[PDB]
């Protein structure tokens, strides 16, 4: 699967 | 539970990935081929799983089963690691990312709950060809797995998993690569997520990202302003008549990275053609009518969990990009405005491929997660983000 990831 | 960075990882013991043909996580990998020869007798019986629970294969054609998929995935698939967005898949992407030529309703693998018929797990297998340093081999890629909230930490993943294996060693290909947020034995690259902010008062709003303390909301959004028109000549959405170009376009670029698709002309045009809402791509076409050059993304929002007012995130996703007269930085550019001028949040790509050499000059700012590469029975050495060259869903 994908991963999700928002901004640091 | 997971590991999400090599640290992590590295005090873990993997009960279940420690009993398949992958590589340990404490090895140097110096070899290239399978971790076991190919079997020529397959289990032909599905595995057990727990009492109540019955596979049942997903006919996607089904619009209503295509929803019970939609639903489930929308309610219990990848969060972040702070449990604030959710992967929002919508079902006629699905329907891209699960109907690609050569696709199996026997690799749309669901798992219902008996009495009630609730559709409670899923995992998917595509065949995909793939180009792996000096090897060419056909493999599946495995996306969705996805167990209920409710189900978890019963075992149920590694029974997806085993069943999948199976029902693709049935069919004679013995190799897999997939990705993951997690650390599991053995990555062959490790990418980093970096986003390009497009709405930036929606995202810190929504707290997607943050004001950077000594920056006010009013210099942000001067940041990241774009303009109004792409700047590139003869950019245009891409048309039937350039699949082939952009086919053998694709397919010289790709030579340069150590791990590729190995893509048809059909499924080069399943995958690029555009399709509202789900895939863009766009290409240039020059004063003598050569198609030069061509970028594309994909849309894949994410609902955004607990939250009064804003509901879901749009997000663009970087797919493929080839630059062969249009420099990349250029192209990179246009496919930002693009993506603001269709009403999206923000704009995600990897650092993989050459895409660092733009990241940092159009003003993406690096994200929180990272993105695992694997293979499955197949031992090689690992290598640099920017030699992987390949995109999944
Ligand atoms: C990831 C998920 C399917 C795991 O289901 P689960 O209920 O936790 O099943 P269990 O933890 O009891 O099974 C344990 C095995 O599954 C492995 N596993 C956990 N997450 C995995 C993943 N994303 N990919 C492959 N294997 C995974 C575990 O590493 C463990 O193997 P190990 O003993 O060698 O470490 C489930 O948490 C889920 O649906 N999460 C949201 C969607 C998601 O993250 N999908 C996969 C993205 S890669
Ligand atoms: C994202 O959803 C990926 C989850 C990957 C789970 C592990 C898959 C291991 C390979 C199984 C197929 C092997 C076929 C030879």
């Amino acid at each position: 699967g994908c991963s999700v990831s928002k901004k640091k | 539970g997971p590991a999400k960075t090599m640290e992590e990882a590295s005090k873990r013991s993997y009960q279940f990935w420690d009993t398949q043909p992958v590589p340990k996580l404490g090895e140097v990998v110096n070899t290239h081929g399978p971790v076991e020869p190919d079997k020529d007798n397959i289990r032909q019986e599905p595995y057990t799983l727990p009492q109540g629970f019955t596979w049942d294969a997903l006919d996607l054609g089904d619009r209503g089963v295509l929803k019970e998929l939609y639903t489930l995935l929308n309610e219990n698939y990848v969060e972040d690691d702070d449990n604030m967005f959710r992967f929002d898949y919508s079902p006629e992407f699905l329907l891209w990312a699960l109907r690609p030529p050569g696709w199996l309703p026997q690799w749309h693998c669901g798992v219902r709950v008996v009495s009630s018929r609730k559709l409670v797990g899923f995992i998917s297998a595509i065949p995909a060809n793939i180009h792996i340093y000096d090897t060419e081999k056909k493999m599946v890629e495995i996306n969705f797995l996805c167990v209920h909230k409710k189900l978890r930490s019963k075992r149920v993943a590694p029974v997806l998993i085993r069943e999948i294996t199976r029902r693709v060693h049935l069919e004679g290909i013995f190799q897999a690569v997939y990705t993951a947020g997690v650390v599991l034995p053995k990555p062959v690259g490790t990418c980093r997520y970096w986003h390009r902010s497009l709405n930036p008062r929606k995202l810190i709003e929504v707290k997607f990202s943050h004001l950077s303390r000594n920056m006010t909301m009013q210099r942000t959004m001067k940041l990241y302003r774009l303009p109004e028109t792409p700047k590139t000549a003869g950019l245009r959405p891409m048309e039937t008549k350039d699949i082939p170009v952009v086919h053998q376009l694709l397919t010289r670029y790709l030579k340069q990275f150590h791990l590729t698709p190995v893509m048809s002309q059909e499924e080069v045009e399943h995958w690029f053609y555009p399709q509202e809402n789900i895939i863009d791509t766009f290409v240039v076409e020059n004063a003598n009518g050569e198609v030069t050059d061509f970028l594309s993304f994909y849309t894949l929002p994410s609902t955004i969990m607990n939250h009064p007012t804003h509901k879901s995130l749009k997000a663009a996703y970087s797919f493929y990009n080839v630059h062969t007269q249009t420099p990349l930085l250029d192209l990179m550019s246009d496919a930002l405005v693009l993506a603001k001028m269709k009403g999206f949040d923000v704009f995600n790509a990897l650092d993989l491929m050459e895409n660092k050499t733009f990241l940092e000059k159009l003003k993406f700012g690096i994200g929180d997660g990272n993105l695992q590469y694997y293979l499955y029975n197949w031992k090689c050495p690992s290598m640099g983000a920017e030699k992987v060259g390949l995109v999944l869903q």
